[PDB]
């Protein structure tokens, strides 16, 4: 779904 | 020579074109609102499930009914330090799936 | 205070809008990876562009409508004339009124075009009246007054 | 130039072919212009010296000009069903190298934009200047969605109407400008459709190079009243997106800032300051000054 | 201001393309880092 | 008939009925400014010591 795509961020992406 | 007598003449003279100008400079401030620091509320508007925070909200309301003020005082405590942590609030507001 | 409950009031009016919209996008899901129909685009972009061109264009346009006017022919009602000799009774005088006072025929406007046909700047100076601004006061040659 | 000029002087009804053919015959022609344009016209050129001469004071100077500079032409080109076929060329060629002029095609635009506007000396004035404000965005929209066959098409339909709009019905330093100014768009654009849309076309176009002109010049268009906003929702309806225009509207303003930030990072790395120098007095008493 | 200039340029490299899945994936970075003021102060430091 | 000579005649007009409008609306957004968004102000602003 469109919408759990957009609001799915954590803060694991951030990483190195 | 032919005389001359308009109706709606107020919208005369040079002063009524610096008027226009004027004019738009105020509204396209205006306009430039909605489109520039939109990026400054986005901890506060983008906010994945808001559901915990409803039920603070609407606690505060029962008790405003019920006559237990003392508990009013320590929900709005609550409230007032979520929205005093950016990160509290990525904590409350997450989706319990 | 009046600054606390006005701060609750305020958390609680954007949670409920909030709240709305993700409700409205679990009954109506949309695809992963869709691109967002033209129409919805079209519709509300072009609102947009429009209302920013009706700012800009529409109200210079409305102020030189109303610069689309006329102007009135006015006559005189009485062409009155006096010759008058040095400090003393005018010798004649007369007031021409509206019988005497003759707008000019399409056939007498073609006539003074005709005697000042030789006359560029006499034509030039024609040509800015029309044969109803142009009257012709008879004035008759017996003084009115003894 | 001198064809376009005749037309700019004369202002007539028959110096009117060849600045339309010159601008949907020639410049459109993928590999050169070919004979049969350069011999229509030489021979459209000798007939109307001839019939204006068999009927005032001045009337064959400008065209004693041009023919003789058609047969200079000539003589270089020389020491070294059909519409559809035509057609098919300019569509479907392959000796498209490939360019943006889009840039430039739209400063043209404002550039007549100005004149409409500054010289107004009315319904006249009031609908040449949204005829020209739709334009504008017509072009934005071929030009985000990629189209050659759209923008012939267009090009093909605006030649004919100015060159008909403001040769019998409008009818001047200021409309002989106009029409110099968008005789160089129409050129610029047949450019496009002739060498076709490269594959990056999305983007600004100040905010390439990281300097202190390219900073002064952002920081000004965004305060043009409505450029920044009609940029933005013009962009969205044409490209493809999964995001709405809320959406949209934030990964632009995001962009914008770290932009004007990044300038400044740059700015103060090519020419430090010392630590604990206090700023000048000059700077100070200039930018106060002015303020009070 | 370089790792944010990083991911702005690539929504835009993927709009060209059209690989719009990764359209939405790249807004949800953009989004929660404007979202926790602490993620900011790691992905905006000088890297000396 | 009688004559009429006014004095304030200057708010005379459709158009300031059109003018007052256009003011309420004016103020109106002024003071939304202050019920509006001071919720995205609290952590410069209620900071205990
Ligand atoms: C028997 C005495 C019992 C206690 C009396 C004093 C306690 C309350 C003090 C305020 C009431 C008496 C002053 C009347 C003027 C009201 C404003 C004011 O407080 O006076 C000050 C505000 O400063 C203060 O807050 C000092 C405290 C005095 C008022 C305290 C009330 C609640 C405190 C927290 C809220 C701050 C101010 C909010 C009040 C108005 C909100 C719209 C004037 O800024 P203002 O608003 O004009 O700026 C708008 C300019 N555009
Ligand atoms: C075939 C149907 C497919 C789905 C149709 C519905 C999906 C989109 C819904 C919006 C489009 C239809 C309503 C037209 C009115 C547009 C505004 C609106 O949405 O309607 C509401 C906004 O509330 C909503 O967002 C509810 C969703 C409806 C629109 C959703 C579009 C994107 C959603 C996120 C953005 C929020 C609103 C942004 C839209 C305009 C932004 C400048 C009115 O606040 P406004 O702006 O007037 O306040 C300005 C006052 N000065």
């Amino acid at each position: 779904d469109h919408a759990t795509v957009i609001h799915s961020g954590d803060y694991f992406l951030f990483e190195s | 020579d032919k005389v001359s007598p308009p109706s709606l003449g107020f919208l005369a003279g040079y002063g009524i074109m610096g008027l226009y100008v004027s004019i738009v400079l105020v509204i396209g401030k205006f306009v430039r609102g909605f489109f520039s620091e939109i990026s400054h509320s986005i901890m506060f508007e983008e906010l994945p499930c808001v559901d915990r925070i409803l039920k603070l909200c609407q606690d505060i309301f029962l008790v405003r009914e019920t006559r237990e003020l003392e508990l009013e005082e320590e929900l709005y405590a609550k409230l007032i330090f979520l929205y005093r942590s950016p990160e509290t609030m990525i904590k409350w507001t997450r989706e319990k799936e | 205070s009046l600054s606390s409950w006005m701060c609750v009031e305020d958390i609680y009016a954007n949670i409920f809008i909030i709240k709305c919209s993700r409700e409205t996008e679990k009954k109506y899901p949309q695809p992963k990876g869709q691109k967002k129909k033209k129409i919805v685009k079209y519709g509300m972009g072009g609102l947009i562009i429009l209302f920013l061109i009706a700012i800009i264009w529409f109200p210079l346009l409305f102020m030189s409508l109303v610069r689309s006017v006329v102007g009135v022919v006015n006559q005189p009602i009485d062409v009155t004339v006096t010759l008058k000799l040095g400090g003393y009774e005018p010798l004649f005088t007369m007031s021409a009124q509206q019988p005497s006072i003759i707008p000019f025929t399409a056939q007498a406007y073609e006539e003074l075009s005709r005697q000042f046909d030789p006359q560029p700047l006499a034509m030039q100076f024609i040509s800015q009246y029309s044969p109803e601004d142009i009257v012709t006061a008879q004035i008759e040659g017996s003084s009115g007054a003894l | 130039f001198i064809i376009i000029l005749n037309h700019m002087v004369t202002a007539s009804a028959g110096s009117l072919v060849l600045p339309v053919l010159v601008f949907l015959w020639a410049m459109l022609s993928i590999p050169r212009p070919s004979k049969r344009f350069w011999m229509t016209a030489i021979v459209f050129t000798e007939i109307a010296v001839v019939v204006k001469y068999l009927f005032t004071d001045g009337y064959i100077k400008y065209d004693l000009v041009q023919l003789m500079a058609l047969f200079f032409h000539r003589s270089q080109l020389l020491c070294y069903r059909p519409l559809r076929r035509f057609f098919h060329d300019i569509l479907h060629t392959k000796y498209r190298a490939a360019t943006d002029v889009y840039a430039l095609m739209f400063l043209a635009d404002v550039v007549d934009f100005i004149i409409i506007i500054f010289g107004f000396w009315p319904e006249a004035f009031l609908v040449m200047l949204l005829i020209q404000f739709s334009t504008m965005v017509v072009d934005r929209a071929l030009y985000l969605r990629k189209t050659v066959l759209g923008k012939l098409a267009f090009q093909v339909a605006l030649v004919l109407a100015i060159h008909l709009w403001m040769f019998f019905i409008l009818p001047n330093v200021v409309a002989q400008l106009w029409y110099f100014v968008k005789c160089i768009y129409f050129a610029l654009s047949a450019y496009q459709i002739r060498c076709g849309y490269p594959t990056r076309i999305l983007g600004n176009f100040l905010t390439k190079k990281y300097n202190h002109l390219n900073l002064f010049l952002f920081q000004g268009f965004r305060l043009v009243p409505f450029l920044v906003e009609l940029r933005a929702v013009m962009d969205w309806v044409w490209t493809d997106t999964t995001l709405s225009l809320s959406s949209w509207m934030c990964v632009e303003d995001i962009y914008a800032n770290i932009f004007i930030i990044k300038c400044s990072r740059e700015t103060e790395k090519k020419y430090p300051q010392p630590k604990g120098q206090k700023k000048k007095k000059i700077v100070k008493y200039g930018m106060g000054g002015l303020i009070i």
